[PDB]
């Protein structure tokens, strides 16, 4: 703040940390899924 | 001002002469003193702060 008589350390002392983490939109999967499987147990 | 009286210092007698054992000088000598004084007074210290 610097504005005050008295002062903080640094900014790491007027700061909040959150354990918060936040994600963006991804694309959509669409062809991953659409087909039936077809098992096997040999090469 | 807070004032105080100081005692003054010391006098002395006198060694009067066998002659004056009989006159006004028997008596000796008038001792006199006069009394003093002391001052005192005092100072301000101040500081400020804001927030």
């Amino acid at each position: 703040n610097q504005s005050s008589s008295v002062e903080v350390s640094s900014e790491s002392y007027e700061t909040i940390f959150s354990q918060r983490i936040i994600r963006d939109l991804q694309k959509e999967l669409v062809v991953g899924a659409l087909f039936e499987e077809l098992p096997m147990s040999s090469k | 001002i807070l004032t105080m009286l100081v005692e003054p210092d010391a006098g002395r007698a006198t060694w009067v002469a066998a002659s004056a054992y009989g006159s006004d000088n028997t008596t000796g000598s008038e001792v006199t003193g006069a009394l003093t004084e002391i001052h005192f007074s005092t100072y301000k210290l101040a500081a400020k702060s804001f927030i």
